[PDB]
């Protein structure tokens, strides 16, 4: 199913960097013309990925992650900046090295860190 | 199989 996007039982709250996470860095990957195959969880049936679940075992993607954001389900950007990670981890773990998948993961992952490294202070 |  769909990663869990709420938690009751999950302390969470929003930051100067989370909000920085939310406004600036989702925002900016979003916009992005190699962004979209990271919009919603990869459907491993969809896509005719029959072993993605069994290569992958902790899927993540970019709408899960900003709609953590909106729910303040995260307590620091760094749980939110590990979520980016293992997003593009995934994507060069499953795909071929020759893959589109994995030029557009790099060069999205390198505009994702570029703006971690102006994030405010805590 | 595979993406793209």
């Amino acid at each position: 199913s769909m990663p869990e996007v709420s938690n009751p039982s999950k302390p969470g709250r929003k930051t100067n960097q989370l909000q920085y996470m939310q406004n600036v860095v989702v925002k900016t990957l979003w916009k992005h013309q190699f962004a979209w195959p990271f919009y919603q969880p990869v459907d491993a049936i969809k896509l005719n990925l029959p072993d993605y679940h069994k290569i992958i075992k902790n899927p993540m993607d970019m709408g899960t992650i900003k709609k953590r954001l909106e729910n303040n389900y995260y307590w620091s950007a760094s749980e939110c900046m590990q979520d980016f990670n293992t997003m593009f981890t995934n994507c060069y773990i499953y795909n071929k090295p020759t893959d589109d998948i994995v030029l557009m993961a790099q060069a999205l992952e390198k505009i994702f860190l570029q703006k971690v490294a102006q994030m405010p202070q805590e | 199989t595979g993406k793209f």
